[PDB]
């Protein structure tokens, strides 16, 4: 681990994370139904801090479509923020993920999609990656 | 550790990060923020005074634009290096990359590149010969 500052003096905990994403490397994970809450998510995102908006609360895309735009009419220009998906109801997955294609093709400022509760199998993975055209894929491995 | 109720958020972060901050100021830096080196900006990386440049058939686009943006990190690092630029409130694809899409013909000349407030890029093409 290192330390850097950028011109305003803001010290940042330098990482390979820290070093991608431009903030400290904290996050706050998706969690239903703590982070299901566009308000909550809002509020992490302007205080400068990752966070992923729990796709476990919705249970449609025009639901989730509403969160999304409550979440950018909270944030500051320029800001970003995530969606996690889980991978053992395929319904969600199925509703969700052409759902994210579609926002990153308007240019809905959604850094990158976390899976939970189970790993994607490779196919479905280069489908994600090239297609969704998002900043970068987390996984959580069990 | 969980304990004091309705916290903010922003404090929970800043907490953490700044405990970081601390301990290793006085592990690695002397506790001197002076030692810490300093950027333009911080992010934005991968985890993996005058010249002229040329393309070519077959120029790398990534060392075509490394060459552009150089090595300090500045306002010409941004623009030549950033995947996305921000809209209003939206994400786009980065205009300056796409209008330097190396090319047979395409010479850019660049001038006080030291000196990042006064440094110009000038792309050339060939128009009517």
């Amino acid at each position: 681990p290192k330390l850097i500052k950028n011109k305003s003096g803001k010290i940042f905990v330098e990482t390979k994370f820290s070093k991608l994403i431009g903030r400290p490397p904290l996050l706050v994970p998706g969690m239903t139904p703590c982070t299901v809450s566009p308000d909550f998510v809002a509020a992490t995102t302007n205080a400068g801090y990752t966070i992923e908006l729990a796709g476990g609360g919705y249970f449609s895309a025009a639901g989730m479509t509403a969160a999304i735009d409550s979440v950018v009419s909270q944030i500051e220009k320029g800001s970003t923020f995530g969606i996690n998906l889980i991978y053992v109801n395929p319904f969600m997955l199925q509703w969700g993920i052409p759902l994210i294609k579609e926002l990153r093709s308007k240019g809905y400022p959604i850094q990158f999609l976390t899976i939970g509760a189970g790993v994607p199998s490779l196919e479905v993975a280069s489908e994600y990656i090239e297609t969704l055209g998002l900043k970068y894929l987390g996984l959580k491995p069990g | 550790f969980t304990k004091v109720i309705d916290e903010p958020i922003k404090s929970i972060m800043d907490g953490i990060h700044d405990g970081h901050i601390k301990k290793l100021l006085h592990q690695y830096y002397g506790d001197d923020e002076s030692k810490i080196p300093a950027v333009e900006y911080f992010g934005g990386e991968s985890p993996v005074d005058s010249a002229v440049f040329k393309a070519t058939s077959s120029t790398d686009e990534e060392s075509w634009f490394k060459a552009l943006a150089g090595s300090e990190i500045n306002w010409r690092h941004a623009s030549f290096l950033c995947s996305f630029i921000t809209q209003d409130k939206m994400f786009v694809s980065n205009p300056i990359r796409k209008v330097f899409k190396p090319s047979q013909g395409m010479v850019v000349e660049i001038s006080n590149g030291n000196t990042s407030s006064k440094t110009v890029v000038t792309l050339s093409e060939p128009v009517q010969g």
